[PDB]
RNA sequence: CGAUAACGAACGAGACCUUAACCUACUAAAUAGUGGUGCUAGCAUUUGCUGGUUAUCCACUUCUUAGAGGGACUAUCGGUUUCAAGCCGAUGGAAGUUUGAGGCAAUAACAGGUCUGUGAUGCCCUUAGACGUUCUGGGCCGCACGCGCGCUACACUGACGGAGCCAGCGAGUCUAACCUUGGCCGAGAGGUCUUGGUAAUCUUGUGAAACUCCGUCGUGCUGGGGAUAGAGCAUUGUAAUUAUUGCUCUUCAACGAGGAAUUCCUAGUAAGCGCAAGUCAUCAGCUUGCGUUGAUUACGUCCCUGCCCUUUGUACACACCG
């Protein structure tokens, strides 16, 4: 019927597509991974250390599929949280800029996302061709 | 899971057990504050019951490995049978004895 | 052209506009199906309008709901009001008035805010306190 | 509380003294004929004078 | 090239300043207010006094 | 899924860096008992040592924990990015250190002694025992001693 | 030709009959026109303490200023454009014309 | 240095941290006759940690000892196979 | 000498003053009017600010 | 309302004005938004699903905005009361506590506060080794202690990690350099190159936090809490030492729900949770607002504390501090 990325739950599609990333093994992971903690407001680095670039990449892939175009400044706001400022009240603090810009560069290499007119990154037709195909694959799992 | 009988039927007879039937009020009497036993509304009885049930779950599931859900069940079971080991049953008879003291 | 009506449900700040037209029967919320609405508890809250009247009145119409404003649980209530009003608007225009009244009565018996928006609005904050009623602290010595 | 003041209760009884055969036991027709036949500066006050005049008429049907 | 918020608030403070000047020195002619009128090619300021012969 | 029979080699106590590290907890949180290593650093060493972080402290092999302590005591030679160390670009040596257990306490006393020896303002504030970061003292810390 | 009249006063009743007289004098000259777009009214609020000193109960006070802004788009040869803006200028109402 | 509280301690039992043969068959033999199985009951009757309780709970549910009712996070609700 | 009035006054409370009474405290800088808080309250009605609510 | 030597009014209350809630009724709109038709992308393949597109253009106003208006008046019914003013249920209704919330706010006062807001001010002082003005450096922040508004917490109704993911009020530069998108470098905080915006056009869907789903923790002053200390890297600024602020790593204290006392509060309210604005070169644990999530309890009374009134006594009347 033409199943798409919108027709499947956000959690399991991101998990399934990230596992597609771990098997494909072609992502150009940065090298400072497992030393960084990916937000200035965060307190620890990602507990699931051996992935989580693949998790982040799958997460960012769905976002450009939904929206028109994003930049890296938008993604830091999305992935930021409340920073416990000790004895002071909490505050929204943006995420680590390098993490978003590099995985956006990394997704350019595999050909999922492309540059856009009017600024930002846009899902390419290669991106709009395989994200549906995992979405077909991941939604028959319970059927 | 713990008893086969219907859960909301367990909840509905639990609050009927933990409604305090007679209760005391504060008349002054002069210096030493005096007690007078009066009767309770059915609305107040339901009102008291919900508060008595949930405070017991809260103080028992606090600083303790048990989650609040599994705590909330067991006093609701314990009250619906009626045991005097439920906090809501223990508070209920405690009010009635002070009311019984003042008739 | 094609038989179609347009309704809206509201909540505190959430508004959800719904396009109800004649179709094959798919009920989408922001381009995604109705079964995907994230807060898992209140998903079973948004089923209840079609679960009240039976799914048979949703075979021959297809539903699009577009949702903006408010918060998470406010968005859920605006969705359910929009589809309930949209269904009752569709039977008002095209189908007879008998089907409208049995549709309306079952909704209005179960829960009144499926068709009528809740009128509870925010109360303005007043100088001298954190809230609208609360004051900060009085101290005498 | 919804106790009406002098202005509502005084203008209405004056209005009934000189317009009793025109006006009726229905607030709506009442709220239309006052609007031409008297000057009230606000719509809210016109709605309360007409509402009390409708109330007084029902009292006049019985005694 | 200034925004409409600032532009309207500027003309308020312009009126307020020009009213204070007229009320301070033109007191002995019965100054009772001022009006300002922006117009293509000109701004016109209508002084309202009592001894109009004295202001001229 | 994975249930595992633990065996008789296990230790309720272990000694690294002259400190009685308790067993029975995860290795990264267990090594934070050792002064000069906190939760962040502790994760990185056990990551750089290629150990399974899911293990408890008392059951880890003899070679692995001595491998761990080498990465702690020569951090930047094993690709730690060295703004991650506590005492980097030091005042005499110029090089990036990372004091451990007793060094943290001993070296903290020493740089205090410079400010006391040159009679710098912060040193004189420490000698009186008052605050040094510019705090108000008219009400707070009242019953400090 | 695409000229555009924009009104930005604070007096609503002065502004409207200015705007009505633009659109009615347009229709004797029979011009096609985008009828007045009313942008959201913007409220300039200033919240100050009442007291000049700092004594008493902490009573605040909010002065506000409402600014109403409309635009009408017109296409016209030059002689009407010279005529329309030359007349119907009302005090406290700001008028400005932009072309294209 | 008066304090206006009393501040008694507690007993602080030592719940088991690694699983061995005596714990292993003990959970194997008495997870039946439990009508309701969760993390907290396993802590109280078997003296194991929440760590062990959560992992053992996952273990039984594929092979077969306990039937699930609800697989939400932070609260697992399990019944017996009769 | 040149040293007179030589300290910078580019920022801070010393750079701005009420356009009516040349005071430094309680200035109102919103919308660029720069009148002190007690002088604005005396001039708010004829500037165009009014009380409604 | 009623009683009735009183009738009839005035000010204050109320009315009024602002604001929030309703309007498929009117007037209209690429600076608001749908639907189509062009042009396309992906997936299916039947006759569909979801997007992208600014010169595809044609129509539309439901949702957005504000002009003019309408609408509620406790309407209708029942009950109870000199059967009156009213009150209490039910039905209808967008709305039935003054529809919600404010703005305004009498007579008579007070030795209340303000001469440090004023080029508002009388008098007194000072006026060239000045109590004027300016410059340099300190101080207002100093700490044995006693108080008063607050912030963070004492923990699994939780902490941490990943994933989802949604507001409203608003502010913003030109003869200046404010709000900043996007690309790149950097773990970060930040740097740099361009761009849009004098603004329903751009920042900006201000992708806010609580929250939700999966995971690690597993009753341990513990992965609770993050005070107090040590090293570096940046930013504002002429200047940051008595650390300006921000970031990293390390050190990781009290505190296990708090005595006598005491405060605020009746529904979108309390409480939780953030954001904008004001001050602002830099600095929010403050205030003014705004949304988000949303209870329990009551629909009474004069017991306590205040204030008002009546009767009464008075040798008081700068009035019991008589
Ligand atoms: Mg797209
Ligand atoms: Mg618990
Ligand atoms: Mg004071
Ligand atoms: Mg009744
Ligand atoms: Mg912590
Ligand atoms: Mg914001
Ligand atoms: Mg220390
Ligand atoms: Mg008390
Ligand atoms: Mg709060
Ligand atoms: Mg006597
Ligand atoms: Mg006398
Ligand atoms: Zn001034």
């Amino acid at each position: 019927p033409g199943v798409s990325v919108r027709d499947v739950a956000a959690q399991d599609f991101i998990n399934a597509y990230a596992s597609f990333l771990q098997r494909q093994g072609k992502l150009e992971v940065p090298g400072y991974v497992d030393i960084v903690k990916t937000s200035s407001g965060n307190e620890m680095p990602p507990q699931d250390a051996e992935g989580w670039f693949y998790k982040r990449a799958a997460s960012v892939a769905r976002h450009i599929y939904m929206r028109k175009q994003v930049g890296v400044g938008k993604l830091n706001k999305l992935y930021g949280g409340a920073k416990s400022r000790g004895v002071r009240p909490y505050k929204h603090i943006d995420a680590s800029g390098s993490i978003n810009r590099k995985v956006l560069q990394a997704l350019e290499k595999i050909g999922i996302v492309e540059i856009s007119p009017k600024g930002g990154r846009r899902i390419s037709e290669n991106g709009q061709r395989d994200l549906d195909r995992i979405a077909a694959q991941t939604l028959e799992e319970d059927e | 899971v713990l008893t086969d009988q219907n859960p909301i039927q367990v909840v509905v007879d639990a609050i009927t057990n933990t409604g305090p039937r007679e209760d005391t009020t504060r008349v002054g009497g002069g210096g030493a504050a005096r007690r007078q036993a009066v009767d309770v509304s059915p609305l107040r009885r339901v009102n008291q019951a919900i508060a008595l049930l949930t405070i017991g779950a809260r103080e028992a599931a606090f600083r303790n490995i048990k989650t609040i859900a599994e705590t909330l069940a067991e006093e609701l079971i314990n009250a619906a049978k009626g045991s005097s080991t439920s906090y809501a049953i223990k508070k209920k008879d405690e009010l009635e004895r002070v009311a019984k003291s003042n008739r | 052209a094609v038989p179609s009506v347009q309704t809206f449900g509201k909540k505190k700040s959430a508004t959800a506009v719904a396009h109800v037209k004649a179709g094959k029967g798919l009920i989408k919320v922001n381009g995604s199906p109705i079964t995907l609405v994230e807060p898992e508890i209140l998903r079973f809250k948004v089923y209840e309008p079609l679960l009240l009247v039976g799914l048979d009145k949703f075979s021959n119409i297809d539903i699009r709901v577009r949702v903006t404003g408010g918060g998470h649980v406010s968005q859920v209530y605006a969705i359910r009001q929009a589809i309930a009003k949209g269904l009752v608007a569709y039977h008002q225009k095209y189908v007879d008035e008998q089907s409208k009244n049995e549709l309306k009565k079952a909704f209005t018996s179960y829960d009144r805010t499926l068709l009528i928006a809740d009128s509870r609005r925010p109360e303005p904050k007043k100088f001298g306190g954190k809230g609208a009623r609360s004051r900060f602290q009085k101290s005498y010595r | 509380g919804r106790v009406r003041t002098k202005t509502v209760k005084r203008a209405s009884k004056a209005l009934i003294e000189r317009y009793y055969p025109k006006l009726t036991l229905d607030f709506q027709t009442n709220k239309r004929l006052c609007d031409e036949i008297a000057t009230i500066q606000s719509k809210r006050l016109r709605n309360k004078i007409a509402g009390y005049t409708t109330h007084l008429m029902k009292r006049i049907q019985k005694g | 090239l200034i925004s409409k918020k600032r532009k309207l608030v500027a003309d308020g403070v312009f009126y307020a300043e020009l009213n204070e000047f007229f009320t301070r020195e033109l007191a002995e002619e019965g100054y009772s207010g001022v009006e300002v009128r922006v117009t293509p090619t000109k701004t016109e300021v209508i002084i309202r006094a009592t001894r109009t012969q004295d202001v001229l | 899924s994975l249930v595992v029979q633990e065996q008789g080699s296990f230790q309720h106590i272990l000694r690294l860096l002259n400190t009685n590290v308790d067993g029975n907890i995860k290795i990264v949180y267990a090594l934070t008992t050792i002064k000069g290593v906190g939760r962040r650093y502790s994760n990185l060493v056990c990551k750089k040592a290629d150990v399974d972080l899911h293990k408890r402290a008392g059951e880890l092999t003899q070679e692995e924990l001595e491998r761990i302590v080498q990465i702690m005591q020569n951090p930047t030679h094993y690709k730690i990015p060295a703004w991650f160390l506590n005492r980097q670009n030091d005042i005499t040596d110029g090089k990036d250190y990372h004091t451990l257990a007793n060094n943290v306490e001993s070296k903290l006393r020493d740089d205090l002694e410079r400010l006391k020896k040159i009679r710098a303002h912060r040193g004189i504030r420490h000698f009186w025992g008052l605050r040094v970061r510019g705090q108000h003292t008219k009400t707070t810390g009242r019953r400090r001693a | 030709i695409k000229i555009r009249i924009t009104l930005t006063s604070t007096k609503v009743k002065q502004l409207e009959n200015v705007s009505s007289n633009i659109v009615k004098n347009a229709e004797q000259h029979n011009l096609v026109k985008k009828g007045p777009v009313r942008l959201p009214t913007k409220v300039l609020k200033i919240s100050t303490r009442k007291t000049p000193n700092g004594e008493g109960s902490k009573t605040w006070e909010t002065y506000e200023m409402r600014i109403h802004k409309r635009y009408i788009d017109l296409e016209a040869p030059v002689q009407i454009v010279k005529r329309i803006t030359q007349i119907t200028i009302e005090p406290g109402v700001d008028v400005e014309v932009v072309v294209a | 240095k008066k304090k206006w509280s009393k501040k008694s301690m507690k007993d602080r039992a030592q719940h088991a941290v690694i699983l061995d043969q005596e714990k292993y068959d003990r959970i194997l033999k008495e997870v039946p006759t439990y009508r309701y199985v969760s993390v907290s009951v396993l802590v109280d009757r078997l003296k194991i940690g929440g760590s062990l309780a959560r992992i053992a709970l996952r273990h039984l549910e594929k092979e077969g000892i306990i039937k699930p009712i609800s697989k939400h996070s932070k609260q697992a609700i399990y019944t017996r196979a009769t | 000498e040149n040293v007179w009035f030589s300290h910078p006054r580019r920022y801070g409370k010393g750079s701005r003053q009420c356009r009516v009474c040349s005071s430094h405290t309680g200035l109102i800088r919103k919308y660029g009017l720069n009148i002190c808080r007690q002088c604005f309250r005396e001039k708010a009605n004829d500037i165009g600010f009014n009380k409604f609510r």
